[PDB]
RNA sequence: CACCACCAGGAGUGGAGCCUGCGGCUUAAUUUGACUCAACACGGGGAAACUCACCAGGUCCAGACACAAUAAGGAUUGACAGAUUGAGAGCUCUUUCUUGAUUUUGUGGGUGGUGGUGCAUGGCCGUUCUUAGUUGGUGGAGUGAUUUGUCUGCUUAAUUGCGAUAACGAACGAGACCUUAACCUACUAAAUAGUGGUGCUAGCAUUUGCUGGUUAUCCACUUCUUAGAGGGACUAUCGGUUUCAAGCCGAUGGAAGUUUGAGGCAAUAACAGGUCUGUGAUGCCCUUAGACGUUCUGGGCCGCACGCGCGCUACACUGACGGAGCCAGCGAGUCUAACCUUGGCCGAGAGGUCUUGGUAAUCUUGUGAAACUCCGUCGUGCUGGGGAUAGAGCAUUGUAAUUAUUGCUCUUCAACGAGGAAUUCCUAGUAAGCGCAAGUCAUCAGCUUGCGUUGAUUACGUCCCUGCCCUUUGUACACACCG
């Protein structure tokens, strides 16, 4: 059946227990699964000057944004696939399913 | 402002139906969305309506949020000659 | 700032707001007959024989369609 | 007349503006957010950008 | 079909825009922040104010 | 006390040619802000148009709303051709159609302004000062303002702490914290990461091997790659020296022993510091229809006798040119758009064209980067150093490239032979060399923010110079010596 859950949040601790609750609820339903592949975290960096005007000492400033992205691959008949994704949706954590 | 009578009735009838109107502050955009008239018309006409206590505005990152008042539902109704309590915003 | 001399040549020619003309709709008038029409109209797909034609020097207009309809006599 | 607002605005500093304050200078176009540099710095914390290092 | 970099930064600017709208007009009900929740079939936006009777 | 000071040094700058910013001069305009540190590659300010504020001209109203006036025997709007105009702005006029209460003319009253004032303000930022500084409670001294605590000394990056001790015990700042980089054959796992095998093959040998290719060969694996949870360093152990105390200095072990390295955050009290040109942040003043609004066309911001300040290329065999080898890390990238571009073909090139992959650990991409390395020609000659300044063509971006946008070819081939007085930065993966990505970006990097690559010499001090802090002291000062 080959469905795949992908998680792409920025909050790591929300993301993990989402991912843990996928894999643990899998194991009551006893499904074979590729355990979470953790892709390299990608840092979005924006380096701006502090001052609004152009006076003073040239102090710069780097704002960054870390994005964490995991995927879990599952094979399951339809009733578990309807059950797993319907629950365990946590705010700020993005979930999307692809099949095959 | 001098705009033909038909599109002021478009703006005024669309306002009645949605209770609200959103309008990007882009003059010369020349084509509103949700309405087939010029963007400058819907801004300026709703500027004429707010200056008579019928609609209130909020700028909020160049978008001009309009929601019409209790004065607005009575005036417009007189204007469109529609049946009483025919305003969508007013009745859930 | 330094000054404003308003240097440029004076060309204040704000226009005429289409001066109110006298009694109009002169189709023709006929003593005890049906009236024909001066200023030929237009065989258009919209205009329903209500719009007249300007009579210029060697051309006929439209007014509402701003397109010449002159044809050779 | 049609000649009003007729010059192209497809590229260059005249095509883009800050989505908050409609300014042309110091725009930040990385990652497609298009906010001026002084307005992003006021909005960076609630967008999700933070200072760590 | 937009990349994850842009998608997450878009939801940041979406929150930032929607916070400014709520703080500008809902000031007189004690607006103290907003939360957005993407969900299958719906997006839910929980307004946090003090005079909750006034916002309704 | 401190490489924004010196010491011992390194690499420079100041000389030269160009690039860029400021002043000056010039101009129709060469828009403007900022003049020690704490203005001058700064306003993310790499301006062809736009941006844009300046200059020469031309449109428009996008002058809400109210009250009057006008006025359905028309309040007002639009225009074909011609004159006009840079113009296919009917902008204005000749000419006469069309529209229909939306407008028009005044009175108010608004609105817009990158107009003024940052010495009227907010917020933010810079600076004092990222130095080590600041304050209560209770007790003691004093009539009191105040003082001690908060110190002679030693110590530390540090009012960091030991010690002395009318003071004890704390608070903020420092430190802790957080991020990041270094260790983990320990855990949890993975064709979007990678090995090893086994299939299928290629080449070479031939023994029982060597090196590759292969995506449906599949089975196992986690060392290397990635990130979750954790562990680990605490100057541990020993020696030496010091009220034998805080510490400091050697050696051993260790992945790591300068605060383990580097940052982020950062007190009280200030400053007429900068910003009204980031803001739909703003008071007041000005302006508001021959506008200081908005838009369009064309210039300007780039103009060059000169004076400065950040830089780039060099002055040469520790090198230039040619061929061959050949290795990173940080990162960015398109859909309702046309961004990163593989591969094939054409072209000397720059480029063109046909397909493809990629919304991304999947594709560009092992980003095959440059310095460098190995072989060769040069042979101390302003020379094959240097490539400024000029002339012709071919392309690319773009509505447009002339005061050459940028790229390519050929030719022309200047100063400069290590730079006076002056002066800057720096203590280990650091200085310096060398490139690449990102930001701005339709095009344009000699700039900045980062990242790797190659990698030294010298010191492990001091108050001599320059700054800042403290103590004692004098004072007729206290908007505080610019008294
Ligand atoms: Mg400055
Ligand atoms: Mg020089
Ligand atoms: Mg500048
Ligand atoms: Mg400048
Ligand atoms: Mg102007
Ligand atoms: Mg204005
Ligand atoms: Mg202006
Ligand atoms: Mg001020
Ligand atoms: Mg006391
Ligand atoms: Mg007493
Ligand atoms: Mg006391
Ligand atoms: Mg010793
Ligand atoms: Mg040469
Ligand atoms: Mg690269
Ligand atoms: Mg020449
Ligand atoms: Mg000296
Ligand atoms: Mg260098
Ligand atoms: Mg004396
Ligand atoms: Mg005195
Ligand atoms: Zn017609
Ligand atoms: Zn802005």
């Amino acid at each position: 059946i080959k469905i795949r859950i992908t998680l792409t949040s920025t909050k790591v601790k929300q993301l993990e227990n989402v991912s843990s609750n996928i894999v643990k609820n899998a194991e009551q339903h006893n499904l074979v699964k590729k355990g979470p592949v953790r892709l390299p975290t990608k840092v979005l960096k924006i380096s701006t000057r502090k001052t609004p005007n152009g006076e003073g000492s040239k102090t710069w400033e780097t704002y960054e944004m870390r994005i964490h992205k995991r995927y879990i691959d599952l094979e399951a008949p339809v009733q578990i696939v309807k059950r797993i994704t319907q629950i365990t949706i946590e705010p700020g954590v993005d979930v999307e399913v692809v099949v095959a | 402002m001098l705009m033909p009578k038909e599109d002021r009735n478009k703006i005024h009838q669309y306002l009645f139906q949605e209770g609200v109107v959103v309008a990007k502050k882009d003059f010369n955009q020349a084509k509103h969305e949700e309405i087939d008239t010029k963007n400058l018309y819907v801004i300026k006409a709703l500027q004429s309506l707010t200056s008579k206590g019928y609609v209130k505005t909020q700028f909020s990152w160049q978008y001009y949020y309009y929601t019409l008042t209790e004065e607005g539902v009575e005036y417009l109704r007189e204007y469109l000659n529609l049946p009483e309590h025919i305003v969508p915003g007013t009745y859930i | 700032r330094k000054k404003k001399v308003y240097t440029t040549p004076k060309k204040i020619k704000h226009k005429h707001k289409k001066v109110k003309l006298a009694v109009l709709s002169y189709y023709k008038v006929d003593a005890e007959g049906k009236v024909t029409k001066l200023r030929r109209e237009c065989s258009n797909p919209t205009c329903g024989a209500g719009v007249f034609l300007a009579n210029h020097k060697d051309r006929l207009y439209c007014g509402k369609c701003h397109s010449v309809y002159k044809v050779n006599a | 007349e049609n000649v009003w607002f007729s010059h192209p605005r497809r590229y260059g500093k005249g095509s883009r503006q800050c989505r908050v304050c409609s300014s042309h200078t110091g725009l930040i176009r990385k990652y497609g957010l298009n906010i001026c540099r002084q307005c992003f710095r006021e909005k960076a914390n609630d967008i999700g950008f933070n200072k760590f290092r | 079909l937009i990349s994850k970099k842009r998608k997450l930064v878009a939801d940041g600017v979406f929150y930032a825009e929607l916070n400014e709208f709520f703080t500008r007009e809902l000031a007189e009900e004690g607006y103290s922040g907003v939360e957005v929740r993407v969900t299958p079939t719906k997006t839910e936006v929980i307004i946090r104010a003090t005079r909750t009777q006034d916002v309704l």
